[PDB]
């Protein structure tokens, strides 16, 4: 990203600071705190990586055609994966709550949430949804 | 098929097997020499391989007099070099160049019906000191062999382009003046050379009246289909659930068109 | 001891200086080979003694404290191409724990037909090979009787 | 196990010789050693005022 | 052009030793000859000291050893999982009933040796060979593909 | 902002991606890839947590269970009708009518916007949450357990 | 008469030397159809072209984990019908040996089994000793596995000066390393938890099913051969019997280690009891006599001459004898028609009859247990696939 | 310990029996109850904070500062005794005759079929062999050969690193065996005069 | 500049995960009574050199009958994610730094999947989805167990946040369970005894192998990074290595579990723990 008007530069004018932010270089002490911008880059060269590693022993390996070389030598999964979306939904609420200095009263409505989930995991649990037989 | 830097079309062609009847007679307890070359070989074509390999012929001809010549076309194989470079060319390519109308006619042959034919030169005396022609019970122009291979391999895409014979030389031309002072690289098929258009231009297949399968007593193999087909097949593993293909009804169960309803 | 095993490694190496040995091409080779360089550099190298040594050159240590299974070992000359068919029969059986005799303290019966022990030549084109080979120098027909000829 | 030793001694090593470099990298890149710490809405105003106004300083320095 | 050809007779080197040091086979435990075949593994011979590691697939399976006999009935696996081993490849043959049938050499349903099915490139004889003689045998496979040339031929061709 | 602005590009190209193909396993992937690049654009608008949220919901959670339903109920039936049978002429117009040309937009009669970058407050959203919209998150906790205990009723056995 | 109509599940496990077809209806268990005969080597056939002697290297390769115990079946079976009685110091031999070959089996069957469940230091460090105990076999018959060293009236050689030492040795620490095998899967909750109460099997399942060894005792079976039907010097050892009554992996598991330690001991009672006396029968037109004995004397030199062409000829008759085998009970029945070979040589494992109990065993299962099944189930092709 | 517990029993028709049913608590194999709260504490140590792993890790920690028994191959070799049985091997007689006489007992002994042998008299009216082979790939080192041979020709080396890399190579043929024989003899007959006190 | 960042990142996890394995070997060994690979170089040290360099010599091949994009992509996007979270743990300054590497873990888990379905193999589509539950299954515990230490994380400022910078430099000696209970969820997390039952890439060869080895020893570190910081009180090379010595020394001396079994314990012993822990620190920091 480049600023695109002065009060994005704090009102400072000339030419040189816009050419200066036009190739800067990255710096989170800089324009780009949080900026999460080399997951990207690093991205890009795992990508290189790894293609180059898969076309590679297509070069540097010898070939030959056979046909028998083309050939390879339930519910509990729905419960466990439904279950772990509902308990992720849950976990990502429970998380700013842990983010924050919070009071009396905001611990009891946590608490209140977590009996209700609670409630409805042991309620799974006392009716024999937690024992995977099947 | 490839010219090199350490070797060239007339030092594998010629010189070699000159040298080698020469010895061959030299031995004098040999009785039969076995020598290949290829259907479209002829001392008047622009091709270099194809007139290296009519000059080698005549020069193992004059130098051993008992010496066969096998002159076959097109071979068809797992690990054949005409089936195997057209599917490098159909697949993993963005687009497949045919020399002008591609019309011209050739008459592919398979590997056993060859090795059945070798069994049986060495079996008949009288084919010592001749030229036997080797091909496959049909004719066809490599149109219809790229559209038969396009049914088997079921693509819904015709990749393939007709371009003048110039054009092709010019995308060729480049990789072909560099072709020598190089030690040889890897996956080059042997279609991107001048020679090849040159043969796209002129009909390959029997002459009439040259020595064939019948002379050997052996009736050629259908190359079209049959147990030949199976290993092209598998590029497409027969047929299960590949491709989208919907013309396939044909050969579709029962059943399973009713659920379709065709 | 550092001067003790260096001159163990000397008189192991079978070279003249640690710089003769370090710039040897046995040395870059032990670079590459672990077990090379494992027998160059830490058996050898122990509380033991020599042995004696065979007509190839190999030396051979023993060292009594070591536990059983591990009290003997050789070095062999051939530095690149070690192998043990070269060892010869003599100290075959005091290296295969079988009997508890060597040259240097068993005196045997050499007979005058006795062929010396060396290299295999496997894998070679001058290996053995039967009589009804193409590699032989007369081949062989095995009939088991004389054909008629005018 | 004297025969892993070296194997267990070479991977500190490599991690604390990667560890170097990266501080010494990241420390020429960033100019400070805190550019990991936690930062609002208020630092990175602070930070990016603070850019602004070095660029505006060589802006004026390119006018004497 | 004699540089280049240094340069290439160094990297054949580089790659015999690469390959040499690293071979992984792949375990039929068909008859006797395995239970040796895993004592070499074990601690007294370390297999795995020697760069030697058994696969479960045939796909990063190196080479091939046979311990045990062959029958008709199993030809077909064995040769349908020699054809799905990639290349470079070996074989390695261990014990008689892998090398001529020997004890069984008469029956009506072995295989009279692996090789009338698959190719192999070192015999290791014994009913059952020493641990240690599978030892040799391997070394003696590493010895030859240390003679193996393949860049030098290719820079030749 | 050549590259942020294909990336929000990029979204809609999938989405419609999404419907396009006939592999189920693609159309899938397009919608996971969709998923990211959305959390990823709306990075930009500086919502950190939410974008992880979204991210670990819908890849971890939802499309595994996505690819888990079409892994065992989907034998593949591309051929059956999905490439054959086509597609309905009035759906494609009546959505390029909508999105294309797009004669009821969101903003109606405004036709320009200006985009600025927020400021996420997990402090403050923690405020809200548990002090502006309590009442709304403990609705939200029994809509989850109506989830749960619906599943677990509705079993097939 | 059958159909196929509905294909549905299907599965192959493994051409590799078992072949299993399994049906499951999900995650459990419902059918399993083992095939077998990839081994099956027509060894029954082929002995019939050879003499008595000539055939015994045929029972080295039957199980070739356990060799001794399949040579002294057919000893005994030619014996019996040869009216042969065997020296005591032979029969010391025979037992003490015996039991070394079937601390081996359990040695081998146990660390086979952790490898498979997941446990791997067992295996190398039990392996040690048995290469200590392939020394021991090589120092007597000069091979590691297949000895041939039991003999018709006694064995090939007399026990090397010396040995003796090295097997007390042996013993005397074989219980330490023992010790140390036991703590890594018996106070382990895992190890339990994969093998408690899987494959059940109950004593009037497996008298139907004709189970032997260890599995029959895990059923609260009072059963030993060595006890009831004894032979040799089997009737003087006095030992123990590990008994069960669960039927299950962790039990036979136990079942098999408590087997080891009774083999010590019997090891440590044969160790204090050899005699000193002849080894082999004084038959000499049965037995073959002493090399100096032959170079010495016609009457000796005839014999070897006419038994090592034509070897004796077993009277015209039947038997069948049995041995306890470290996998359960060995049997082999004799056919004599009164010649140098055997008419008809049936060979009995009981591998065999275990491997036929998967289908029962693994219904309600799960595909995590089937590798546990044939673990415990302790067989060798070689000797089911003959 | 091998004592057994509640839930733990990798099944469900005996952790559905055990959970609705006291039948475990009849078998004594089953660890008893816990009574008082040291007894749970102990339980809770049991279960909880492992305790069981913990001996087993640290029996293997000790492993790991103990000793090994691994070997340098081919710089050291095993323990082996005289009655090896390895390369087949013909022997002479000192003045440098061979000990072979063609009686084909080792033929006629050889269950393998292995040997073949073609013999006639010598220019000199000796009985000597003319053909003597045996098939290395063929041959199961049974060593029964060497049993019955009475003048102590054919032998089974100290020799078994004898690879070759191709079958062929292992066809023995007399001159073979008489080469190795030359070879191995000092050894073969050092082996003999300790064999002969038992064969 | 980033770019030579990523790559000097890059280099120690390769040639640190090829040592890992190499010793993991050793060590084995040295708890066996063995030595392990010493023939291949000094002492073995060069083991997984070769091992990498010979997988990539060696021929790849691809089923005809499947969609072999999917197969090639596997391996490369697990690998990717574990550059990814490389990067994230040395070369990042997220605010929930710690999420961000918890919902990049719980990618990982496609790549198993994709090579299950890619793969026409019964066992290999039945072991995957095996796999995914497990590690599925333990990723809501390992979610708890960094809910419960993010009540305790702030900055000077008086922010709470997830800055690996900003966590202090002192072990938790009050989340002793909860730490034993994230260790064990990390064992699970990597396939690694006792959770060791499912492999998926039966089918798979050469360097895609490599990458799949790359990728699992690669998440095993950055999983040893995240308790080192956690409850260690920092980051550094010594308690990678020792935390990798003890990984070894639990996969030397246990026995895996089955299925249902981890199951169960995952889902009745392990999270309901950590729900409990989560709120007793949440009572208590109030
Ligand atoms: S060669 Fe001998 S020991 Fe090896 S498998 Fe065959 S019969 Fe068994
Ligand atoms: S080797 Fe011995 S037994 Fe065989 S034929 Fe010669 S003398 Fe007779
Ligand atoms: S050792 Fe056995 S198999 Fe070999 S030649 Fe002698 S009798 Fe025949």
């Amino acid at each position: 990203y480049n600023a695109w008007s002065p009060a994005q530069r704090y009102f400072v004018e000339g030419d040189h600071v816009v050419t200066a932010e036009a190739s800067r270089t990255f710096q989170f002490t800089g324009l780009d705190s949080g900026s999460f911008y080399p997951y990207v880059i690093a991205t890009v060269i795992a990508t290189a990586i790894s293609t180059v590693f898969i076309v590679a022993p297509l070069v540097i390996a010898p070939s030959r055609v056979d046909l028998d070389k083309s050939s390879a030598y339930s519910v509990s999964f729905y419960l466990v994966s439904i279950m772990y979306l509902l308990f992720d939904i849950e976990i990502a609420y429970l998380f700013p709550y842990a983010m924050t200095h919070a009071s009396l009263p905001m611990y009891w409505t946590m608490n209140l949430f977590l009996a209700i989930l609670v409630a409805g995991f042991a309620y799974e649990w006392g009716m024999g949804a937690l024992e995977w037989r099947e | 098929r490839l010219q090199t830097k350490n070797w060239s079309f007339e030092d594998v062609h010629v010189d070699f097997p000159k040298r080698l009847a020469k010895l061959a007679a030299e031995t004098g307890q040999v009785q039969r020499l076995i020598h290949f070359s290829d259907m479209g070989a002829d001392e008047n074509h622009k091709s270099l391989r194809m007139r290296t390999k009519a000059v080698g012929d005549k020069e193992v001809l004059d130098a051993f007099p008992d010496a066969t010549i096998v002159r076959p076309g097109d071979i068809v194989g797992i690990e054949d070099h005409f089936y195997n470079y057209l599917i490098y060319q159909l697949t993993l390519t963005v687009f497949a160049p045919v020399v002008e109308s591609g019309s011209n006619k050739i008459q592919p042959t398979y590997v056993l019906d060859v090795a059945d034919a070798v069994a049986a030169l060495l079996r008949k005396p009288d084919t010592a000191g001749k030229t036997l022609y080797l091909g496959g019970p049909e004719v066809l122009t490599m149109r219809e062999v790229y559209d038969l291979l396009l049914k088997t391999l079921r693509i819904y895409r015709d990749d393939t382009v007709h371009l003048p014979a110039w054009a092709v030389k010019a995308m060729y031309k480049p990789f072909d003046s560099v072709r020598r002072m190089l030690p040889g690289l890897p996956m080059t098929s042997p279609l991107a050379t001048e020679d090849y258009v040159e043969e796209m231009l002129r009909d390959k297949v029997v002459p009439a009246g040259a020595l064939g399968y019948a002379d050997l007593g052996i009736v050629p193999q259908k190359v079209t289909d049959g147990l030949a087909i199976e290993p092209v097949r598998h590029a497409r593993v027969g047929g299960y659930r590949w491709g989208d293909m919907s013309a396939v009804a044909k050969d579709i169960p029962e059943s399973v068109r009713k659920y379709y309803n065709i | 001891s550092l001067s003790g095993y260096f001159s163990r490694l000397l008189e192991a190496s079978g070279k003249k200086s640690v710089g003769s040995f370090f710039a040897s091409w046995e040395f870059g080779k032990m670079l590459v080979d672990g077990n090379l360089a494992h027998n160059v550099l830490v058996r050898a190298t122990g509380a033991g003694r020599l042995v004696g040594t065979d007509y190839n050159g190999n030396r051979y240590y023993e060292n009594e404290e070591a536990a059983y299974g591990r009290r003997r070992w050789i070095v062999y000359k051939d530095k690149f191409d070690y192998n043990p068919t070269t060892i010869p029969p003599e100290w075959h059986g005091w290296l295969n724990y079988i009997n508890d005799y060597n040259p240097t303290n068993t005196q045997f019966k050499q007979p005058t037909y006795q062929i010396e022990a060396s290299m295999t030549k496997t894998g070679t084109q001058t290996c053995y090979n039967p009589k009804g080979s193409w590699f032989s120098a007369k081949p062989r027909n095995w009939r088991k009787y004389e054909s008629w000829t005018p | 196990g004297w025969n892993a030793l070296p194997s267990l001694v070479i991977i500190t090593g490599i991690w604390t010789a990667g560890l170097f470099a990266l501080d010494k990298v990241q420390m020429f890149r960033e100019n400070k050693p805190a550019w990991a710490n936690n930062k609002d809405g208020w630092q990175k105003a602070l930070y990016r005022r603070d850019w602004y106004l070095q660029r505006e300083e060589e802006t004026l320095a390119m006018a004497k | 052009a004699k540089g280049l050809e240094f340069v290439v007779s160094k990297v054949d080197n580089v790659v015999n030793w690469a390959r040499a040091g690293s071979i992984w086979p792949m375990t039929f435990g068909l008859a006797c000859c395995a239970v040796e075949m895993m004592h070499a593994g074990a601690s007294r011979y370390d297999l795995d000291r020697y760069g030697i590691i058994f696969r479960p697939s045939p796909r990063q399976s190196d080479a091939m050893i046979v311990a045990g006999t062959l029958t008709n009935k199993m030809a077909p696996a064995l040769r349908k999982v020699y054809d799905q081993m990639p290349e470079p490849k070996w074989v390695v043959s261990m014990g008689s009933c892998a090398n001529g049938g020997g004890y069984y050499h008469y029956s009506y349903a072995v295989v009279r040796g692996c090789d009338r099915v698959v190719p192999v490139d070192v015999y290791v004889p014994g009913c059952p060979p020493t641990a240690e003689g599978l030892l040799y045998g391997l070394l003696q496979l590493q010895k030859k593909i240390y003679r193996s040339k393949t860049t030098q031929i290719w820079y030749k061709k | 902002m050549f590259f942020e602005n294909s990336a929000i590009l990029l979204c809609a190209l999938l989405s419609i991606a999404v419907g396009y193909t006939k592999s189920p396993f693609m159309s899938l992937m397009y919608s996971v890839m969709l998923f990211i690049n959305s959390s990823f654009v709306l990075m930009m608008l500086g919502f950190e947590f939410l974008a992880l949220v979204n991210l670990l919901v819908y890849v971890g959670a939802l499309a595994v269970l996505f690819l888990f339903v079409i892994m065992l109920l989907e034998i593949p039936a591309t051929e059956l009708r999905a490439y054959s049978r086509g597609w309905s002429t009035l759906g494609i117009f009546v959505f390029i009518i909508n999105g294309v040309f797009q004669i009821t937009p969101s903003m109606g009669p405004r036709g320009i916007i200006t985009g600025l970058p927020g400021a996420e407050s997990i402090t403050n959203l923690g405020h809200a949450l548990y002090l502006y919209f309590a009442d709304l998150l403990i609705l939200n906790s029994l809509v989850l357990t109506v989830a749960l205990f619906g599943r677990f009723a509705i079993a097939p056995v | 008469l059958t159909p196929a109509k509905v294909n549905n599940f299907t599965l192959n496990f493994g051409p590799q030397v078992l072949r299993l077809v399994l049906e499951m209806q999900g995650e459990i268990i419902m059918r399993a159809d083992p095939h077998i005969g990839l081994l099956h080597r027509g060894t029954e056939k082929l002995l019939e072209y050879k003499t008595y002697l000539q055939g015994l290297p045929y029972f080295d390769r039957l199980d070739y984990v356990s060799m001794m115990c399949m040579e002294h079946s057919y000893v005994l079976a030619i014996e019996q019908l040869l009216n042969v009685s065997v020296p005591l110091r032979g029969q010391y031999i025979r037992v003490l040996f015996s039991e070394i070959t079937r601390v081996l089996n359990h040695l081998l069957a146990i660390t086979c089994h952790s490898m498979d469940v997941g446990a791997l230091t067992p295996f190398l460090w039990a392996f040690e000793e048995r290469e200590k105990l392939f020394e021991f076999y090589e120092r007597v018959s000069g091979a590691r596995m297949h000895a041939a060293y039991f003999r018709v009236g006694g064995v090939s050689q007399d026990l090397p000066i010396g040995l003796l030492r090295d097997v007390y040795d042996w013993a005397r620490q074989f219980a330490s390393r023992l010790d140390e095998m036991e703590e890594l899967l018996t106070g382990n909750r895992i190890w339990k938890e994969r093998t408690v109460d899987v494959g059940t099997i109950t004593a009037q399942m497996a008298w139907d099913w004709g189970c032997s060894g260890p599995i029959l005792r895990a059923s609260g079976i009072d059963w030993d051969l060595r006890k009831t039907q004894p032979y040799d010097a089997y009737g003087k050892m006095q030992f123990n019997v590990p008994i069960a009554g669960h039927g299950d992996c962790y039990d036979r598991y136990l079942v098999r280690l408590q087997e080891m330690r009774e083999s010590l001991r019997i090891i440590y009672q044969c160790l204090n009891e050899m005699p000193d006396g002849l080894y082999k029968s004084p038959d000499g037109k049965v037995c073959p006599p002493s090399r100096s004995t032959m170079k010495q004397s016609m009457e000796a030199l005839i014999h070897h001459f006419k038994l090592y062409t034509e070897g004796f000829h077993v009277p015209a008759g039947e038997t069948y004898r049995a041995v306890e085998a470290p996998k359960g009970e060995f049997g082999v029945y004799l056919v004599s028609r009164g010649g140098n070979r055997p008419y008809r040589c049936k060979i009995r494992s009981p591998g065999y009859a275990h491997l036929q109990m998967t289908d029962v065993i693994s219904r309600g299962a799960m595909l995590a247990d089937v590798v546990t099944i044939i673990g415990t189930l302790d067989v060798v092709f070689g000797e089911i696939d003959r | 310990g091998t004592e057994r517990r509640p839930g733990e029993s990798g099944a469900w028709k005996q952790i559905e029996r055990q959970r609705y049913a006291s039948d475990w608590e009849n078998d004594p194999t089953f660890k008893r109850t816990p009574k008082n709260l040291a007894e749970v504490l102990d339980d809770s140590a049991s279960m909880l904070l492992l305790t069981d792993v913990w001996r087993g890790m640290a029996y293997t920690l000790g492993a790991f500062f103990d000793k090994k028994v691994t070997i340098m191959y081919p710089f050291e070799k095993g323990q082996l005794s005289p009655r090896f049985r390895g390369e087949h091997a013909l022997r002479r007689y000192p003045t440098g005759e061979e000990r072979c006489i063609a009686c084909k007992l080792c033929e006629a002994i050889c269950p393998a079929q292995a040997i073949t042998i073609e013999a006639e008299e010598r220019e000199d009216g000796s009985r000597r062999t003319t053909r003597y082979d045996i098939d290395m790939t063929k041959c199961i080192y049974c060593g029964f050969c060497q049993e019955a041979c009475p003048v102590d020709a054919i032998v089974e080396g100290p020799n078994f690193e004898f690879s070759t890399e191709t079958r062929e190579e292992l066809l023995y043929d007399k001159q073979k065996l008489l080469e190795n024989g030359d070879k191995w003899e000092t050894e073969i007959a050092t082996n003999l005069r300790t064999e002969s006190l038992y064969r | 500049m980033i770019v030579a960042s990523i790559l000097i990142l890059i280099v120690p996890v390769l040639l640190s995960v090829a040592m890992f394995t190499l010793a993991e070997r050793t060590v084995m060994a040295s708890m066996q009574r063995r030595f392990g690979p010493q023939v291949s170089g000094i002492s073995g040290l060069l083991q997984p050199f070769w091992d990498g360099l010979k997988l990539g010599v060696k021929e790849p091949v691809l089923p005809d009958s499947s969609s072999a994009g999917a197969f090639a992509a596997s391996p490369m996007i697990s690998f990717v994610l574990s550059q990814v979270a490389w990067v994230g743990i040395c070369i990042s300054d997220a605010s929930f730094q710690g999420l961000v590497i918890m919902a990049i873990s719980s990618l990982a888990v496609y790549g198993v999947m994709l090579a299950g379905w890619a793969s026409n193999s019964k066992y290999a589509f039945l072991g995957c989805l095996r796999s995914v539950a497990l590690m599925v299954s333990y990723e809501l515990s390992l979610g708890a167990a960094l809910l419960s230490i993010g009540l305790f994380v702030t900055d000077g400022t008086g922010m709470k946040c997830l800055n690996f910078a900003e966590m202090p430099t002192t072990p938790q000696y009050a989340m002793l369970p909860l730490c034993l209970i994230f260790l064990v969820c990390i064992l699970a997390e990597t396939k690694r005894d006792p959770f060791d039952l499912p492999g998926y890439n039966v089918e798979y060869s050469s360097l895609g192998f490599a990458l799949f080895f790359i990728a699992e020893y690669a998440n095993m570190a950055v999983m040893s990074a995240i308790a080192s910081i956690y409850f260690l009180g920092g980051f550094s090379a010594l308690k990678i290595t020792a935390l990798f010595f003890a990984f070894v020394w639990t996969r030397g001396t246990l026995p895996r579990y089955r299925y249902d079994q981890f199951m169960r314990l995952g889902w009745k012993a392990f999270l309901p723990l950590t729900l409990a822990f989560f709120a007793l620190h949440a009572s208590v920091a109030i």
